């Protein structure tokens, strides 16, 4: 019954002309609720979920002000990093940041996080104890020494354990109709003959929420991984997700195979078998 | 570092000729974020296509969902065309009703 | 709700 809130930020420099492209999105579990795009006309934090549109003007003005201050720090960082790595000003680079908090089943603070990356690789991250830092290289080491003297961890720990948890619980209640509801996967199986002696059985899991799910194939009550295929979980586009697993079997022996579906929206796992 | 995109083309609901639906092209696991994605109908580019807000996974790789409303028929062919810095030439994934 | 302060690298 745990839940989380997370913010993702991406900044891409554009040496040819202008400022970096900045995009920020907020999520509660697997539901996006806010976004900001430096390329958009509003230049404001915008709603992406109906339950967040309940917040008044002071909320949106405050979030907009903060996300802008966020983009400016990233703009500065891109330049600072370019120097740390002694890189040319002609190429485009990327800085990413992700932070947030988790609440356990008891709805109390469980864990917090604050990680940073440069060009797609770990740069510096705040440890689980929320007091020490993990620096990937010597560029990150200099950043770490500066953040220790300024006591950045302490400031973050206060937010992650307090403000972050408090707002996560508020959002959870305001959007309880969907956020506190699980959507069990709708399942079925398809059969396709690949030859005169072989056939493919595909097990489908549709319209489920949250995204976390496990699909497994068994043959005569035993797990089978050979001759199977599992696609990565994908968004349906309406807030739910999709997944399927397939196995190639000898024509006429389909009944030996069973598809097992595990999901928190299910009291107990589902077992499907072909007619 | 750079990472090549994984690609999945599919409809939001079970495909049925004559019935309005949505066509999706899901690209993920790539880096950097600049990418070009187009949906095609009988080899021609579709104009009314939208996409989700840029986001990323635990390993920092990006993912985006491109989509458009459409009505499948027994003849019309659909596919997704993706171009990225890690790709020598544009990659094209044809839509398959059973996938 | 976003964090208020944010230090640079």
């Amino acid at each position: 019954g745990s839940h989380s809130m997370r913010y993702f930020f991406t900044s891409v420099s554009r040496p040819g002309r202008g400022e970096p492209r900045f995009i920020a999105v907020g999520y509660v579990d697997d539901t996006q609720f806010v976004r900001f795009d430096s390329d958009a006309a509003s230049q404001r934090m915008e709603p992406r979920a109906p339950w967040i549109e309940q917040e008044g003007p002071e909320y949106w003005d405050g979030e907009t002000r903060k996300v802008k201050a966020h983009s400016q720090t990233h703009r500065v960082d891109l330049g600072t990093l370019r120097g740390y790595y002694n890189q040319s000003e002609a190429g485009s680079h990327t800085v990413q940041r992700m932070y947030g908090c988790d609440v356990g089943s008891d709805w109390r603070f469980l864990r917090g996080y604050h990680q940073y990356a440069y060009d797609g690789k770990d740069y510096i991250a705040l440890k689980e104890d929320l007091r020490s830092w993990t620096a990937a290289d010597m560029a990150a080491q200099t950043t770490k020494h500066k953040w220790e003297a300024a006591h950045v961890a302490e400031q973050l720990r206060a937010y992650l354990e307090g403000t972050c948890v408090e707002w996560l619980r508020r959002y959870l209640e305001n959007g309880k109709e969907t956020l506190q509801r699980t959507d069990a996967p709708k399942t079925h199986m398809t059969h396709h003959a690949v030859s005169d002696h072989e056939a493919t059985l595909r097990c489908w899991a549709l319209s489920f929420y949250p995204a976390e799910i496990t699909l497994t194939w068994q043959r005569d009550g035993e797990d089978q991984t050979q001759d199977t295929e599992l696609v990565e979980t994908r968004p349906a586009g309406d807030g739910t997700f999709q997944k399927w697993a397939a196995v190639v079997v000898p024509s006429g022996q389909e009944q030996r195979y069973t598809c097992h579906v595990q999901h928190e929206g299910l009291p107990k796992p589902l077992t499907l078998r072909w007619e | 570092i750079q990472r090549t995109p994984k690609i999945q083309v599919y409809s939001r609901h079970p495909a049925e000729n004559g019935k309005s639906n949505f066509l999706n092209c899901y690209v993920s696991g790539f880096h950097p974020s600049d990418i070009e994605v187009d949906l095609l109908k009988n080899g021609e580019r579709i104009e009314k296509v939208e996409h989700s807000d840029l986001s990323f996974s635990k390993d920092w790789s990006f993912y985006l969902l491109y989509y458009t409303e459409f009505t499948p028929t027994e003849k019309d062919e659909y596919a997704c065309r993706v171009n990225h810095v890690t790709l020598s030439q544009p990659k094209i994934v044809k839509w398959d009703r059973d996938m | 709700s976003l964090y208020n302060t944010i230090a640079t690298l």
